C-alpha cells in the first residue's frame, strides 16, 4: 500500500493476540522484531504497538527500542 | 626359461603400505572415500591391488621356453578376482604371500591361450584367488606341451528307478567306498574336475576326470560317498560328463532374476598417459606409454592399461552397487574385448541380473565414444547385513502358502514330503487342512496301516517332571489296542489348534525359505531366529539341523504336550490363557517393573497363575499367561488404574517402596474379586491396555510347564542327530529365544542358560568342560 | 570473504582477466607463476593437482578449465579466492590513485571470514605498488599450503548415492563437509549435536564451525555424519508451506531451512588439527612471517574478535588455528564501530556483506559490494559504483 | 577346537535350549536389540504368513533406535514375505 501511495500516511496499530477483543495467535514481538526494517524503508508508516499496556513503565522501552536489546537486536523504538 | 609350465610359481612376500595404495588409487580413480582415512590406522585396500603383488609371479608361467610366443602380439583377454568366502578384505599391515599356477594352456588355430590362477594368503590362510586369461595370438603346433584343465558344472542326478543304478555300477569310474549303499530316491551331485593333455585341437592324448560324488540327505546337506577316477587316451570327448548331461542335470547355483533392472549408465575418462599405473602395478609395458612399440605392434598408439580399466569400472561400481562399501564385493570378473586410448570417455552400463549363494550378480558393459563395447563382465557383490526372523503361533490362516505351493517346486517338494509322511505315519495331510479349516478330524485305524498308525498315536508318552519321575504318562488315553479310530475337535477349526498350527506354520516358513534358497537369496553370514515357534523352522532352513520329517514329528509332539498339561472342558476349552500388554497405554511412565509390581501381586494373592512370558518390546509389549480367572483380573486392574492413571511409578516414587506393597495389595485383592466372579467359560477382552489371545488357551513359556521338558528333551535327543548339525551356521547367527545372546559354545553361555534354568548338563559340562582339552 | 558463499567462484575471475586485464594481468601472472613454483619446489603437491594448476590458460578458453570437484577443492580454490579479493582491492586502490599504503591508511581496520582473514592482514603491510607482490606471495603461499596440508589431512571421498538422491527430494543437494542452518539458535543445534555425537565417535564427530549470525549457523563434519544430523532434523521439520496461522505461537513446530555449501573440506573442526603444525613449518621453510609493527591497521580474530598486533608470539599460527580448528563468532569480531562496510570477498550478491547487513541493519551501518556492479532496488546496501561516486549519491546512509 | 567334540557339545546345547524353550519367557527385547544394534542389520525379513514382527519392528527401532539409526546413515528396511515380495525378490517393474 505505502509503496503504492508514498505520501499518504498510514498507521499500523500492530498488536498481538494478548489483546482483548478479537485475539490473534501471533506473538507481539517476533514479526515486529523481523519486519521493523522492511517498514522503516517507507516513511509514510506511523507505527503503534498495543496489546498489554496500562502505564508508562510498561511501554517506555517500546518507545526507546530497549525491548529489542534483550532479544539481541538493535533498539527499535515505536512511533506510538 | 626352464620354468616348468606344470609346476607352481612362488611369488615373494609383499607387505602393504598406506603410501602405495594412496598412490594406486589416484593412479586409478578409486575415490571411494573408504579405502583411506587418517594415516596411522589400519586402512583397507582394494581387491584389485592384489594384481600389484601377483604380477611378479603370475607371469613367470608364460616366460618358459616350452611356452613359446611373442610377447608383442600378446593380449590380455580377461581377468577376475574371487575373494574366497570367510576371508576378510586386506589392509596395510597385512603382509601377503602369493602363489601362481597355470591352469590351462591351449593351442587354438588363431594362436595360443593361457589361463593362470593365483592364490594369495596372509598368515598362511588363503585370502583370495585370481584368474587371468591371455593370448599369444598367431599359430602354434606344439601340442606336446599343450594341455588343459577345468572344473565342470556340478551335475545333478536324480534316481528313481533301479536300472539306472546298474548302468552306473556297470561303470569303472563310478566307484564308491561301499557299493552296499542304497541308491533309490537319492539325489547325487558330481563336483568333478577334468585334466587333459592334447595332441591335436580335438584329438586328446590323455584324459583325467576325478572328483567326489555326493548325496542328498533328508536335510539335503550333501555328503561324500565315492570318487570318480576316469583315465583315458586318444579320446575325442569326455564321457564322464556326457553320461550326466542327458542322464543328470546342471546344478546351476546361478539364477537369473525375473525382470532385469538397470542400476546406472555412467561415464569415466581414461588418463592422458599410462605411466603412473605402470609405476604402481610394476607393469612397465611400453605398449601403454612408449610409442615405438605400439607401432611395432600394429596398434593405434599408447593405449591404456586394460587393468586400469578394470579397476576404474570396479570402483565406478562399488560406490553405486555397494553404496561405497568394499567388503561387500567378493567376486568380480571382466572380459577385455578391444583396446582403447587415453583421454577417452565411456558409457559403462550396469545391470542387476542374477543371484548366487545369497549375493547379487551384476553385469557391466563399457561403451566407447563411438558407443562400441570394450569391457564386459560381472560382479559378485554381497547383500547388506541381512536378517531373517520367523513368526510364532497366531499368524496362521487359510490358503497360507498354498498360493505358492502351486508355484515353487522347491516348496511343494516340502509340503508333499511332509504330508505324505504324516498320512503314512499319523494319517492326515495338511494340504486338506489349510485349504479348508474343518471343525473336526476323525482318524480311521483300518488294516495294517491303521494299526501301525494307531500305535504311532499310542506309542507316545507325556513324561512329566513329578517327584523327579520321568512320568511315563499316556498322550492319548481314549486310544487303545481295541480302538479303531479317534477324533480331534476344534469348534472354530483345527487350524485354531496348537496341535496343528505349529507344523503348518513351520511348513509355510521353511517352504518360503527354500524357495528363496532356490533363488540364491540366503547368505552364509546371515542371521536367523524365530518367535517361540520359528526357531525350529529357522534351525532347519539355515543350518539344516534335521529333516522335514523329524522336525515336524517333534513340532507335533510339542503342540500336544502343550495341550495336555491343562485339563479341558467338553470340546477342549480350559481355564488358562494368555494376554498381551502395552505399558505405554496404561501410562507413558509404565515401566518394565510396573508390569512386575502389578502381576506378582495378583499371582501371590489369588494364588492363580499369571506370568509375563514374552518380553516383546519394552514399555510397549509384554505378554503373560496363566489362570484366566487371574489374567483377566490383572486386565481389570489395569483398565481401572488407567481410567485412574495411578502411575505405580508415581507410587514407587511418591510412596516408600514397601507401603506400595499394602496399597497394591488392597487395590488388587479388591479388583480380583470385583473381577473373579466371572463364570467358568471366561471371556477375554481389550479394555484399556491388554489384548486377548484367542486360538490360544495354554500358558506356555512359564514355569508351570517346566515339568513337560524331559519328555521333550528326550524325544529331541531321539529325533535329531549330532551329525546333521553343523556349528558353522550357528555361532553368532543363531540367537535363541531363551538366551537372547547369539549361540556360542562357551562356559559363560552355558552358565547364562543354566543359572536361569538350573539343569544338570550345563553344570556337569563346565565341571567336565576340560574335555575341550583333547 | 572466505569460503562457502557460491558455487562458481572461478567465473568471478573472468571479469578481472576479461574486464581489468590491462590492470591485473601482471599481478595474476606473478601469482600463477609463484604458484606453479610452489607446486614444483614442494615435494608431492604434483599429485593432488591432478589436472595441474596452469590457470592462465584456463582463462582464455574455459574449455581448459577443469570442473568443480577438481576446481572447487581447497588447494586449487582457496588461493584463487585470496587473489580475487586482492584484485578487487587493487582495482580500487588504483582507480583512486591510492597506493595500498595510502588506502590502508584510510580504514579503521579490517578482518576476514574463514580464510580471507590472511588477505586482510596482507593488506596491513602493503605500502607501495612494488612492495605489494611480496605480500601477495606471503598470502597466496599460505592459502596454497593450507589447502594442501588439509586436502590430505581430510580429502574428499565419493558419497554413496543412497544419500545423494534422497537428499534431493529431501529439499537438499549434494552433501559436503559443512552445513548451514537457518532460523535456529546455537543452543538447540548444540543439543542436537551432543545427541548425534553420543551415538558416534570422535573421528566422525561434528561441531559448530561458524556462528555466522545468531540464527544462521554452520557446522562441519563428515558428509555422512552431517546427513545423519540432517535426518534427525527432518524429524523436527515443519514445511514452511504448512500455514500454522491457526495454532498459537508456543504450540508451533520450528520451521527452518538448511543446506550444504559448495565446500570441499571441513574448516574449523578437529579433523584438520594434524595439519596445523605441518604448515607452520612449510611457512618457515619459506620466509613468510607476519609482524605487528608491519601492520598499521588492526585486524580482529574471527574467534576472539581481538586485535592481532597485540599477541603473544607468531601470528600466522593463531591465524590458521582460527581457520581450521576454531570457529568464528562473526559478531564477537564485528563488535567494532563503523558506518560503512565493503566486502571484496567472493559471492557479492550472496557474499558475506549481505548477511553482515542482515545482522547490521538497525545499528546504523551501510554495506556495499566491491566485487560486482549491479543494483539493489531497496538500496539497503550498495555496490562498486557507490564507492567511486564523488557526488552525494555515493555517500548514501542507511539509518 | 576339536571339531567333533564341539559338534557333540553343540548338539547338546541346542537340545537343552530347545527343551527349556518351553517355560522360560522369550527374551525378544534383548534379541530385537542385539541383532539390530550389535550387528547393524539393514534387512530384517519377517518370514511368515502375517507381518507381526515387522509391527514389532519399526516400533522398537523408531522407539529406541532413531537417534542411533540417523547418526550413521541407516536405510534399515523391514519386509514381510506376505507383502514385500518384490522388495525381496528384487523383481519390481517401474
Amino acid at each position: 500500500i505505502a509503496k503504492a501511495h508514498p505520501n499518504f500516511p498510514i498507521a499500523l496499530q500492530w498488536t498481538g493476540g494478548r489483546g482483548g477483543g478479537h485475539h490473534s495467535f501471533e506473538d507481539a514481538h517476533t514479526p515486529m522484531l523481523q519486519m521493523y526494517s522492511k517498514i522503516r524503508r517507507h516513511p509514510n508508516i506511523m507505527l503503534i504497538f498495543g496489546s498489554g499496556f496500562g502505564s508508562a513503565d510498561d511501554t517506555y522501552p517500546y518507545l526507546t527500542g530497549e525491548w529489542s536489546t534483550k532479544f539481541d537486536y538493535p533498539p527499535m523504538p515505536f512511533d506510538g | 626359461l626352464d620354468f616348468d609350465p606344470r609346476d607352481v610359481i612362488k611369488g615373494k612376500d609383499f607387505e602393504i603400505t598406506a603410501k602405495e595404495v594412496y598412490d594406486f588409487t589416484h593412479a586409478v580413480g578409486n575415490n571411494c572415500e573408504d579405502f583411506v582415512s587418517r594415516p596411522d590406522r589400519t586402512m583397507l585396500a582394494p581387491m584389485d591391488f592384489a594384481i600389484v603383488v601377483g604380477w611378479r609371479a603370475i607371469i613367470k608361467a608364460i616366460f618358459p621356453n616350452t611356452v613359446d610366443g611373442d610377447l608383442l602380439k600378446l593380449v590380455h583377454l580377461s581377468n577376475g578376482y574371487k575373494m574366497i568366502p570367510g576371508a576378510k578384505p586386506l589392509q596395510v599391515g597385512d603382509v601377503v604371500s602369493t602363489t601362481a599356477v597355470i591352469e590351462s594352456v591351449v593351442n587354438q588355430p588363431t594362436g595360443k591361450i593361457v589361463d593362470v590362477v593365483g592364490t594369495l594368503s596372509r598368515n598362511g590362510k588363503p585370502v583370495m584367488e585370481v584368474t587371468s586369461s591371455f593370448f599369444y595370438r598367431g599359430n602354434y603346433t606344439d601340442f606336446e606341451n599343450t594341455f588343459q584343465k577345468t572344473v565342470e558344472p556340478v551335475y545333478q542326478m536324480h534316481i528313481k528307478t533301479s536300472k539306472d543304478i546298474a548302468v552306473l555300477r556297470s561303470k569303472e569310474w563310478f566307484q564308491l567306498d561301499d557299493e552296499d549303499f542304497d541308491l533309490l530316491n537319492k539325489t547325487l551331485t558330481f563336483e568333478t574336475e577334468t585334466e587333459v593333455t592334447f595332441k591335436n585341437a580335438n584329438i586328446f592324448s590323455s584324459v583325467k576326470c576325478f572328483g567326489p560324488i555326493k548325496v542328498e540327505l533328508p536335510t539335503k546337506e550333501t555328503v561324500e560317498i565315492g570318487i570318480v577316477d576316469y583315465e583315458a587316451g586318444a579320446s575325442h570327448g569326455n564321457p564322464v560328463v556326457d553320461f550326466l548331461k542327458r542322464n543328470g542335470s546342471t546344478l546351476e547355483q546361478k539364477v537369473n532374476l525375473e525382470n532385469p533392472i538397470p542400476i546406472a549408465v555412467l561415464d569415466s575418462y581414461t588418463p592422458s598417459t599410462n605411466e603412473p599405473y605402470a609405476r604402481v602395478s610394476g607393469d612397465l609395458n611400453p605398449i601403454h606409454v612408449s610409442r615405438h612399440f605400439a607401432s611395432y605392434a600394429n596398434l593405434p598408439g599408447t593405449i591404456t592399461h586394460g587393468m586400469f580399466s578394470s579397476a576404474s569400472v570396479r570402483a565406478l561400481i562399488e560406490n553405486w552397487a555397494a553404496d561405497s562399501v568394499s567388503s561387500r564385493v567378493r567376486g568380480y570378473t571382466c572380459q577385455f574385448v578391444d583396446m582403447v586410448l587415453p583421454n577417452t570417455a565411456l558409457k559403462t552400463s550396469i545391470q542387476h541380473v542374477g543371484m548366487i549363494n545369497g549375493r547379487k550378480l551384476i553385469k557391466f558393459e563399457t561403451r566407447n565414444e563411438d558407443d562400441v563395447v570394450v569391457l564386459t563382465g560381472e560382479a559378485e557383490i554381497e547383500q547388506p547385513v541381512t536378517t531373517f526372523v520367523f513368526t510364532g503361533q497366531g499368524s496362521q490362516e487359510q490358503g497360507m502358502g498354498m498360493d505358492l505351493y502351486k508355484t515353487s517346486k522347491a516348496a511343494q517338494d516340502v509340503w508333499n514330503r511332509a504330508d505324505n509322511h504324516f498320512k503314512d505315519t499319523y494319517g492326515f495331510s495338511i494340504l486338506d487342512i489349510v485349504i479348508n479349516n474343518p471343525v473336526n478330524l476323525t482318524i480311521h485305524f483300518g488294516g495294517e496301516k491303521g494299526k501301525r498308525i494307531r500305535e504311532n498315536y499310542s506309542a507316545m508318552i507325556f513324561e512329566t517332571i513329578v517327584d523327579g519321575k520321568l512320568k511315563t504318562e499316556k498322550i492319548f488315553k481314549e486310544i487303545n489296542e481295541h480302538s479303531t479310530s479317534y477324533t480331534f475337535r476344534s469348534e472354530k477349526g483345527l487350524l485354531s489348534a496348537t496341535q496343528f498350527t505349529q507344523p503348518a506354520l513351520t511348513l509355510m516358513e521353511k517352504a518360503a525359505f527354500e524357495d528363496l534358497k532356490s533363488k540364491g537369496l540366503i547368505p552364509a553370514d546371515a542371521t536367523f531366529a524365530g518367535h517361540s515357534l520359528g526357531e525350529y523352522a529357522a534351525l532347519a532352513s539355515l543350518a539344516d539341523v534335521m529333516s522335514i520329517e523329524s522336525l515336524v514329528e517333534v513340532v507335533f509332539y510339542r503342540g500336544m504336550t502343550m495341550q495336555v498339561a491343562v485339563p479341558r472342558d467338553e470340546l477342549g476349552r480350559s481355564n488358562y490363557g494368555m494376554i498381551a500388554i502395552n505399558p505405554g497405554r496404561v501410562a507413558a511412565s509404565f515401566s518394565q517393573e510396573a508390569l512386575q509390581y502389578v502381576v506378582e501381586r495378583v499371582g501371590k494373592r489369588t494364588g492363580w497363575l499369571v506370568e509375563i512370558v514374552n518380553y516383546n518390546v519394552e514399555n510397549q509389549q509384554y505378554v503373560a499367561a496363566g489362570d484366566l480367572r487371574a489374567l483377566d483380573t490383572v486386565t481389570n486392574v489395569l483398565n481401572f488404574i488407567k481410567l485412574q492413571k495411578i502411575d505405580i511409578i508415581e507410587l514407587q516414587k511418591s510412596l516408600s517402596l514397601e507401603e506400595v506393597e499394602g496399597h497394591l495389595f488392597e487395590i488388587i485383592d479388591e479388583a480380583s474379586k470385583k473381577s473373579a466372579v466371572k463364570p467358568r467359560p471366561l471371556k477375554l477382552e481389550r479394555g484399556f491396555a491388554c489384548i486377548p489371545l484367542v486360538g490360544i488357551s495354554v500358558p506356555f513359556h512359564s514355569t508351570y510347564l517346566m515339568n513337560g521338558v524331559k519328555p521333550f528333551k528326550s524325544f529331541l535327543k531321539k529325533n535329531i542327530i549330532k551329525e546333521n548339525v553343523k556349528v558353522a551356521r550357528l555361532a553368532g547367527k543363531y540367537i535363541p529365544n531363551l538366551t537372547a545372546k547369539p549361540f556360542q559354545v562357551t562356559k559363560e553361555y552355558f552358565q547364562d542358560v543354566y543359572d536361569l534354568t538350573g539343569s544338570e548338563p550345563i553344570k556337569e559340562i563346565i565341571d567336565n568342560w576340560e574335555k575341550y582339552e583333547q | 570473504g572466505g569460503q562457502g558463499n557460491t558455487d562458481d567462484y572461478f567465473e568471478e575471475l573472468r571479469d578481472l582477466y576479461q574486464t581489468y586485464h590491462v590492470l591485473v594481468g601482471d599481478l595474476i601472472k606473478f601469482s600463477a607463476e609463484t604458484l606453479s613454483e610452489l607446486i614444483r619446489t614442494t615435494l608431492d603437491a604434483e599429485k593432488v593437482f591432478t589436472q595441474g594448476l596452469n590457470i592462465l590458460e584456463w582463462l582464455e578458453n574455459p574449455s581448459n578449465t577443469p570442473d568443480k570437484d577438481y576446481l572447487l577443492s581447497i588447494p586449487i580454490s582457496c588461493p584463487l579466492i585470496g587473489v580475487i579479493q586482492l584484485a578487487h582491492y587493487v582495482v580500487t586502490a588504483k582507480l583512486l590513485g591510492f597506493t595500498p599504503g595510502e588506502l590502508r591508511s584510510y580504514l579503521k581496520g579490517a578482518t576476514g571470514h574463514s580464510q580471507g582473514l590472511v588477505t586482510a592482514v596482507a593488506i596491513a603491510e602493503t605500502d607501495s605498488w612494488e612492495s605489494f607482490f611480496v605480500s601477495v606471495r606471503k598470502a597466496i603461499t599460505v592459502l596454497f599450503f593450507i589447502g594442501v596440508r588439509c586436502y590430505e589431512a581430510y580429502p574428499n571421498t565419493s558419497l554413496p548415492p543412497s544419500i545423494l538422491e534422497d537428499s534431493l527430494e529431501n529439499n537438499e543437494g549434494v552433501p559436503s563437509p559443512m552445513l548451514s542452518i537457518s532460523n535456529l539458535t546455537q543452543e538447540q543445534v548444540q543439543d542436537y549435536v551432543n545427541k548425534t555425537n553420543s551415538h558416534l565417535p570422535a573421528g566422525k564427530q561434528v561441531e559448530i564451525s561458524l556462528v555466522n549470525g545468531a540464527k544462521n549457523l554452520v557446522v562441519s563434519g563428515p558428509p555422512q555424519s552431517l546427513y545423519g544430523l540432517n535426518l534427525t532434523l527432518r524429524k523436527a521439520k515443519a514445511p514452511s508451506g504448512l500455514d500454522q496461522s491457526r495454532i498459537p505461537f508456543s504450540e508451533r513446530k520450528l520451521k527452518f531451512s538448511n543446506r550444504f555449501l559448495p565446500v570441499a573440506s571441513p574448516f574449523h573442526s578437529h579433523l584438520l588439527v594434524p595439519a596445523s603444525d605441518l604448515i607452520n613449518k612449510d611457512l618457515v621453510k619459506n620466509n613468510v612471517s607476519f609482524n605487528a609493527k608491519d601492520i598499521q591497521i588492526p585486524v580482529y580474530d574471527t574467534f576472539d574478535g581481538s586485535d592481532l598486533r597485540v599477541l603473544s608470539g607468531s601470528i600466522s599460527e593463531r591465524i590458521v588455528d582460527c581457520i581450521i580448528r576454531l570457529p568464528v563468532k562473526w559478531e564477537t569480531t564485528t563488535q567494532f564501530k563503523a558506518t560503512h562496510i565493503l566486502d571484496f570477498g567472493p559471492g557479492g550478491a550472496s557474499g558475506l556483506g549481505v548477511l553482515t547487513h542482515r545482522n547490521k541493519d538497525g545499528t546504523g551501518v551501510r554495506v556495499i559490494v566491491a566485487g560486482t556492479l549491479d543494483i539493489n532496488p531497496d538500496d539497503d546496501y550498495g555496490f562498486k559504483q557507490e564507492i567511486f561516486d564523488v557526488t552525494s549519491n555515493g555517500l548514501k546512509k542507511n539509518p | 577346537m576339536k571339531p567333533e567334540v564341539e559338534q557333540e557339545l553343540a548338539h547338546i546345547l541346542l537340545t537343552e535350549l530347545l527343551a527349556y524353550q518351553f517355560a522360560s519367557p522369550v527374551r525378544w527385547i534383548e534379541t530385537q536389540d542385539v541383532f539390530l544394534k550389535d550387528f547393524n542389520t539393514e534387512r530384517v525379513v519377517e518370514i511368515g504368513p502375517s507381518p507381526t514382527l515387522a509391527g514389532m519392528a519399526q516400533r522398537t527401532l523408531k522407539n529406541k533406535y532413531e537417534s542411533y539409526d540417523a547418526a550413521l546413515s541407516l536405510h534399515r528396511e523391514i519386509l514381510c514375505y506376505s507383502k514385500d515380495a518384490k522388495e525381496i525378490y528384487y523383481t519390481p517393474d517401474p
